[PDB]
RNA sequence: GGUGACCACGGGUGACGGGGAAUCAGGGUUCGAUUCCGGAGAGGGAGCCUGAGAAACGGCUACCACAUCCAAGGAAGGCAGCAGGCGCGCAAAUUACCCACUCCCGACCCGGGGAGGUAGUGACGAAAAAUAACAAUACAGGACUCUUUCGAGGCCCUGUAAUUGGAAUGAGUCCACUUUAAAUCCUUCCGCGAGGAUCCAUUGGAGGGCAAGUCUGGUGCCAGCAGCCGCGGUAAUUCCAGCUCCAAUAGCGUAUAUUAAAGUUGCUGCAGUUAAAAAGCUCGUAGUUGGAUCUUGGGAGCGGGCGUCCCCGCCGCCUCUCGGCGGGGCCCGAAGCAUUUACUUUGAAAAAAUUAGAGUGUUCAAAGCAGGCCCGAGCCGCCUGGAUACCGCAGCUAGGAAUAAUGGAAUAGGACCGCGGUUCUAUUUUGUUGGUUUUCGGAACUGAGGCCAUGAUUAAGAGGGACGGCCGGGGGCAUUCGUAUUGCGCCGCUAGAGGUGAAAUUCUUGGACCGGCGCAAGACGGACCAGAGCGAAAGCAUUUGCCAAGAAUGUUUUCAUUAAUCAAGAACGAAAGUCGGAGGUUCGAAGACGAUCAGAUACCGUCGUAGUUCCGACCAUAAACGAUGCCGACUGGCGAUGCGGCGGCGUUAUUCCCAUGACCCGCCGGGCAGCUUCCGGGAAACCAAAGUCUUUGGGUUCCGGGGGGAGUAUGGUUGCAAAGCUGAAACUUAAAGGAAUUGACG
RNA sequence: AGAAGACGGUCGAACUUGACUAUCUAGAGGAAGUAAAAGUCGUAACAAGGUUUCCGUAGGUGAACCUGCGGAAGGAUCAUUA
């Protein structure tokens, strides 16, 4: 069982210390790796240049082509696929155009279908897809 | 459940309420201290005296008859041994295990019963160093052990 | 081995009263036992116990009644600083309406109510309720 | 020499340190570059002047690192003051006005202050709070009353509309005033300023989690949706649209860090038969943890409910050797000091802001700290505030002595003018100063006595240790036997036998196989043999000897807290495996053939190497398994058996009994085990224990946190090497899994 | 009084060459994993999975694999009828 004694404040502290390098959710957060690995250098979103448009094939049970963008981030020069959300919006984005890419909500998990795509596009040439696909702000020229 | 074995047994001695001497007895605190005296002289351990005195002789317990317990009667007169009887029984035992290990270098069993015995020695020793009956120096040594018996 | 002679005893007098046992003896005995059982005697939690005097340690024999749901023991005797006494008697007793944390202060062994009347803290032993 | 696993030393930080913050049943968890305090640096270092005061950067000296002008000789560079720009960037303000407030420096009421205040920018964020209300209609309804209902009176209602209708107001705009420094902003107000088609609320949703439509269009596994579950393949409650509704709503969305949620890091407070999981076993240093046992009952009173029963001040001791509030007391001043703490309670000290929270028509509130009043202002002025609690640990003070350690007398010592011998040395005193010697006071030392009921708590259903009679396939070392087995020797007879779902390679008239008698070598110890035995676990069986070792029981034997578990560190550890060596009984990886098969480099066959056999080193792992850590306590039955003991009631024998010994019947301790049950557990299977667990903590060791990647890579170490031990991540992944249910197929 | 200057010494940026450690990356070619998810060749496992299964070790093999030895039952027998 547990150690339970009265001058055992350390055997306890030091017990509950190491038996966190067996937690998963902290070994992301406190180790290093994460900051080192995620192209998003601990940063909520990030800007990057659209280097080409790529359709991705969804995971078996749901057949469809997902319509994403290969990005290269400015700060790193680290590359990316980002699924351009909402219908017919890939149609907006052209090559070499500067996009603000944010996460998906799973923080590292790829979302649902879109096998291995953490990132979603938000803005395009200082616009925001939400404004374009609603037809509020037009494409700049 | 014992120090060094699985056996969790109990078999021990057990005295009554009563302590006051049991009236058979003649002798008196002196004639017992006259007899412990002559047996230790002859060469017997503090346990072994307590023995002779009960089976053949008369005293349930020396402690009750006289004021104090056997060791103190020998010690306050200077018939007490060099080291504790309790300990050199282990040392004498160790040296006996040593011997046949030194002829029979296969006995894996003897190579606890040594290690254990060694450990039941050291363990004992290091209170006899805090209770200060041994000087804070004496130590086992394999070589010097055989002599010490 | 026998580390704590309460836990020893109190297990065996909770652990009879479950079976509905009429009375039980407690093998090791102590002063602290007596002094904490006599507390249980006042609030009714047991009846009259009659301590045998085997020459060595002591045995006790506790008249039980139905009334004791559980008694237990907090094993390390933490030091209770009177402000904490509440936070304890919240999370260690079934209600604010009965239940008794026996502890051991400056002015003897007693329940938590009696340490509060005298306004003393001290070391938690256990609890019956 | 000093420090160290009470973890130093080494490495790292997305580290300027505090005061606090948001979270929060109690406990934490992360953040605190953030205005308050404390530190540091002005690209980086070093050195410098000067200065009380600086190693000062709105100084300078180089260097390094940066960079400006040039007449090419030279010269001037430091925004981490304020503004501003560039670069970086997911990510952040105006070359604004001013000393009017608070304060500071000066020689100083007088200047200056990008300290500072004021504007501007400013969904960082917090407070308040419009986006309409109401009458009558038209109706749309529904509790009294009236009606069998249909209907109606109507006190009640409410829906939409007509807007029928005027009333009310602000958002704006703008006379005017205040404000302020001048504004601005706010507060004040003249004047204009609401019938929607306006003065116009949006963002997500509408299967579920989750509040809200199998309403209507379109697409048809596309587009697309969907944090997860999912929908989409020709009626989609799921896509794109339309209409309706819902939530919050002036906000509302997604990006991610983090907290609860997390009884998924578990101190409180997780888990370890099977679900992820207890070391193979044992020893053992640190650490943690450790039985009982020591002033009490009682007394004296005051006070609640002749006495009884609650409730209070008392009987910390010692000293007085110490003060004094010619001999004093009186007791405070000192100290034995609280043995030496741990613990508890009371003080004191704790910067403000923040926090908790007193007081207060800010119009409320966040706030603010004032305000209130007295007053018709004749008062030419009164009255009150600016509360308080917490503020860890450590430190300081004072009570208490519940528990935990810890201490004191035992090869003799406390005291008792108890007495002296030796020495020391201080100082009073001999009308003063010196000398000698004294008396005495205080140390130090030490002869010799008196008294001190003169000192050891007990032995643990803790341990340790002695002895006793057994016990046991425990271990070693010798020794002895048994068979079979193959080998050979010989002899007999004879042709097939071994192997097989069937056969052949194979063995054979060169007489195999079989029979007999002989030798041989090595193996292994059959039945007896069991929920039988022992050891730690690997573990352990022919006879006899010797050599140590061990449990258990037995014990008015001794010691007396000596103990449990244990990082660290050791002993042992099938088999397999490896170096040496010895040997080659069978079996037998590897290896050779025969078959079988679509094939079989497999199974089924026939050979047979390493090895299985020995002695000597290593290796250090098992499904090393009861998949159950070790010690310790408690809770039910009932059967059996191994050992020891005890008791009894038997008898076979065995003898005249005996002693025995063998059975029978009991009890007792500790062993291996069984069944049974609504203890109680337990997801379940099950479990006297996996029982004592939200009624949460007896002690302690190890160790798991979705699955894989992976027991991988890398690092370290051990090993001759197989390998052993230590042991990551990116990435991917939604379940993998466990227990039981029906299925259904073997 | 007293400048320029010069001998010495001390802190010492800086520069040059070694050492360490930290961190970060370039890389011909090689071997895993995962994706992942519908290719071929088998069919190792789950039913007596056609050969009870599994561990460790060894040796082998086109691949599951197979075979020794010692284990395991998590079995396909809680029993074998003195
Ligand atoms: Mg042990
Ligand atoms: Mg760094
Ligand atoms: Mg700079
Ligand atoms: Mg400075
Ligand atoms: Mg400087
Ligand atoms: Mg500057
Ligand atoms: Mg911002
Ligand atoms: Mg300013
Ligand atoms: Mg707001
Ligand atoms: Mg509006
Ligand atoms: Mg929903
Ligand atoms: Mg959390
Ligand atoms: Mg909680
Ligand atoms: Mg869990
Ligand atoms: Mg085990
Ligand atoms: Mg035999
Ligand atoms: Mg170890
Ligand atoms: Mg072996
Ligand atoms: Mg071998
Ligand atoms: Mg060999
Ligand atoms: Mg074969
Ligand atoms: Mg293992
Ligand atoms: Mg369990
Ligand atoms: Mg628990
Ligand atoms: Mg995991
Ligand atoms: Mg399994």
């Amino acid at each position: 069982g547990k150690c339970r004694g009265l001058r055992t404040a350390r055997k306890l502290r030091s017990h509950r210390r190491d038996h966190k390098w067996h937690d998963k959710q902290y070994k992301k957060a406190h180790l290093g790796t994460a900051l080192k690995a995620n192209p998003f250098g601990g940063a909520s979103h990030a800007k990057g240049i659209v280097l080409e448009k790529v359709g991705v094939e969804a995971k078996q049970p749901n057949s469809a082509i997902r319509k994403c963008v290969r990005v290269q981030l400015i700060k790193n020069g680290k590359k990316i696929t980002a699924f351009v959300p909402n219908d017919g919006c890939l149609n907006f984005i052209e090559e070499n155009d500067e996009v603000l890419v944010a996460g998906f909500g799973r923080k590292g998990h790829a979302v649902g279908d879109i096998p291995g795509v953490r990132f979603k596009v938000v803005k395009v040439a200082n616009v925001s897809l939400l404004a374009l696909y609603k037809g509020k702000k037009e494409r700049p020229r | 459940g014992r120090m060094h074995a699985p056996g969790k047994g109990l078999s021990q001695s057990a005295l009554p309420y009563r302590r006051s001497v049991p009236t058979w007895l003649k002798l008196t605190s002196d004639d017992v201290k006259e007899q412990i005296y002559k047996l230790a002289k002859k060469g017997l351990t503090p346990s072994q005296i307590g023995v002779i005195l009960r089976d053949s002789h008369g005293v349930a317990q020396v402690r009750f008859v006289t004021g104090n317990k056997i060791l103190r009667i020998l010690k306050s007169k200077g018939l007490a041994p060099d080291l504790p009887e309790d300990l050199y029984h282990l040392i004498k035992k160790a040296v006996a295990v040593r011997k046949h290990l030194e002829r029979n270098r296969k006995d894996k069993d003897a190579k606890f019963r040594l290690i254990l015995i060694e450990s039941r020695i050291h363990r004992l020793a290091r209170y006899y160093k805090t209770k200060r009956v041994l000087p804070p120096n004496w130590k086992y040594e394999s070589s010097t052990a055989s002599a010490l018996v | 081995v026998r580390m704590n002679v309460l836990a020893d005893a109190l297990k065996s007098i909770n652990n009879a009263e479950k079976r509905g046992k009429r009375q039980v003896l407690i093998r090791p005995c102590s002063k602290v036992i007596v002094r904490f059982l006599t507390v249980m005697m006042k609030h009714g939690y047991i009846g009259e116990f009659e301590i045998i005097d085997d020459h060595r340690a002591g045995k006790i024999v506790v008249n039980l009644t139905g009334r004791l749901n559980k008694c237990g023991v907090i094993s390390p005797r933490f030091d209770v600083q009177l402000k904490d006494l509440e936070k304890w008697q919240n999370n260690l007793l079934p209600s604010r309406q009965f239940g008794f944390i026996v502890l051991t202060t400056s002015a003897g062994i007693m329940d938590h109510e009696e340490a509060r009347r005298k306004h003393t803290g001290g070391k938690i032993l256990g609890f019956f309720f």
